RNA sequence: CCGCCGGGCAGCUUCCGGGAAACCAAAGUCUUUGGGUUCCGGGGGGAGUAUGGUUGCAAAGCUGAAACUUAAAGGAAUUGACGGAAGGGCACCACCAGGAGUGGAGCCUGCGGCUUAAUUUGACUCAACACGGGAAACCUCACCCGGCCCGGACACGGACAGGAUUGACAGAUUGAUAGCUCUUUCUCGAUUCCGUGGGUGGUGGUGCAUGGCCGUUCUUAGUUGGUGGAGCGAUUUGUCUGGUUAAUUCCGAUAACGAACGAGACUCUGGCAUGCUAACUAGUUACGCGACCCCCGAGCGGUCGGCGUCCCCCAACUUCUUAGAGGGACAAGUGGCGUUCAGCCACCCGAGAUUGAGCAAUAACAGGUCUGUGAUGCCCUUAGAUGUCCGGGGCUGCACGCGCGCUACACUGACUGGCUCAGCGUGUGCCUACCCUACGCCGGCAGGCGCGGGUAACCCGUUGAACCCCAUUCGUGAUGGGGAUCGGGGAUUGCAAUUAUUCCCCAUGAACGAGGAAUUCCCAGUAAGUGCGGGUCAUAAGCUUGCGUUGAUUAAGUCCCUGCCCUUUGUACACACCGCC
């Protein structure tokens, strides 16, 4: 498990993702099932945002012995830049443009054109 | 749950009968063939389909197996 | 849940389908032009030769 | 009073240095080992016992063994977690103040039990009990009393022909026109059959072998990391005294500073929008009213009030309908209160900051689910098959027990006239045979028989409802409430209703006159009643989930019970008090 899923999860964080999540539930070299869960970057887990954000998965996986679960769930960052990222803000996110210029009190002047 | 005792009736699995069937076929000195008993009404089974004695039963055998009758 | 047992809890599963429709008067070309252009994402186009 | 000095009782503080740790000017000077000396411990119990000695008037005192058993007992600090600890805070699955009930009766169906061949079965406090969408004739269905059927893949073996037995119309039978079998035989004809291995299923087994999905601890406020700072280090702070807040939500005090998930923001929804874009699949609106138009009605007549239509439309428009873009509502203003911050309270304009769900973290739990899954581990079983079915039967059975419902107990009501107000849906013509229904006759009625529109905003359909509202009976009689249990008919669905299918029509005609011990539900368009859709459906719901409709009383706070959050604290608990002993 440990050595692939990381394989995955560096992967799926290099490409490119603002966060992602993979979970293999299931029995894992013992009688007893456990369930494993390794965590990388950020991720929403609430909201309606989740609906078109999150890129969830689930695929078992049958083994000479039994069955695991994965769960993949990755966040993707089109909220920086989609092209035009679906909403793009996370609605908590706002972005104030900067006062850019705003220089000069000055004495009055004028000018013509 | 409960292990079957069965009331001691162990029924039938029946074989068909074993029978070579075609010996019966009246030759008479030269190449010529016809006997006479009990006959159907059938047409895959047209005129030589042919018929019997048993603990009552007769049957006709020749739209393959579809048509046996009740006697 | 599948199966019996918790708290009956149910899930509110909606679907829906809004229809506009537009009302006009051309030949044989400007209905195959306006039709054929603007398709695409999942949407159903009809259309009605007159009256009924 | 202010100093100093000796030796006393003590305090705080600190990276001396100690110290397992708590702590300690001393427990400091100790692997950098010894200033002097006294006592005394060597795992725990047995045991401070037995025995011996001695002192004592005696309780007893002092001295003081072993066999045996025993793996830890213990100490210091950590997180837990529980206190019949403490402060704070919070939930109507809590209470108060109530109403509604519920718990009583009958009935319904949920389970328990008994009974029964069978009443398959999962589900066991809560977070099992009209729940498995679990309203079952047949199917379902697995289960029993049978009984058929093979659908034995596959390969590996065995079977060229005096045709491997593919497939057999009248009777013995059998339930069956099951050649499934006891003679006869007439065809397909390379299939067949018999071994072996091996499957193939199985609503078989195991949810403590698992996936997913669900339930819940728990719509409770919580959870986490980067850097700092503290601890040798598990760990800890940040993550908090207080005010605040629905909400570690905020501000601020602040060895922390600035971040992340949950909450919040979001989505859907629900309400202000004579503001816009429009709409014969809305409405239409009102016209213009051009009419028909009958006195429908007013009025002598002009004129008018009004349903219906005659519409259509090349009116006109969106006043309501619809659904698109919009706006808005944002504690926004003012006055209190408030550390005069964060906010809270009142009032103005007005929807006053809260209309209601979905989404819902970390982390859990033998919760449930193998019978939602062609998700399935292993196990069983595997032809006489637990493979799939036909016929029947059961799942419905009944001295008792509980669980969710409905209907009553009546006159603010019962039955007798009448008037008259929707909303969310839903509908045919659908994956294998099947609807929605308008309007004619017939019949009381169930219904029947005629015929009509309907991929629907057109047809059902101004969805023409009940309460409700209005018109007469009745008279507080277990009565006309109630309305069970049976007698008898008649329809309908269904191939078939026996095991009253469902409905109607008759006929009988019960307990209950407000429910003993308990206990859930909730604050605004809320409880309650009230139908109505949807889901379930051939047949069909006392089931749920939505929808209006009629619409109350009362709390608007507290932690008094139950249960939840933080903080401090205690803890021999860490299978966490349902503990440990
Ligand atoms: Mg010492
Ligand atoms: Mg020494
Ligand atoms: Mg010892």
């Amino acid at each position: 498990v440990r050595r692939a899923c990381y394989g995955v999860l560096r992967f799926i964080m290099e490409s490119g993702a603002k966060g992602c999540e993979v979970v293999v539930s299931g029995k894992l070299r013992g009688q007893r099932a456990k369930s494993m869960k390794f965590v990388d970057g950020l991720m929403i887990h609430s909201g309606d945002p989740v609906n078109y954000y999150v890129d969830t998965a689930v695929r078992h996986v049958l083994l000479r012995q039994g069955v695991l679960g994965i769960k993949v769930k990755i966040m993707l960052p089109w909220d920086p830049t989609g092209k035009i990222g679906p909403k793009k803000p996370l609605p908590d996110h706002v972005s104030i443009v900067e006062p850019k210029d705003e220089i000069l009190p000055t004495t009055p002047i004028s000018e013509q054109k | 749950k409960k292990s079957y005792t069965t009331p001691k009736k162990n029924k039938h699995k029946r074989k068909k009968v074993k029978l070579a069937v075609l010996k019966y076929y009246k030759v008479d000195e030269n190449g010529k063939i016809s006997r006479l008993r009990r006959e159907c009404p059938s047409d895959e089974c047209g005129a030589g389909v042919f018929m019997a004695s048993h603990f009552d039963r007769h049957y006709c055998g020749k739209c393959c197996l579809t048509y046996c009758f009740n006697k | 849940t599948p199966c019996g047992e918790g708290s009956k809890t149910w899930d509110r599963f909606q679907m829906r389908i809004p229809k506009r429709l537009i009302d006009l008067h051309s030949p044989s070309e400007i209905v195959k032009q306006i039709t054929s252009i603007s398709i695409e994402p999942g949407v159903e186009v009809e259309v009605t030769i007159a009256d009924a």
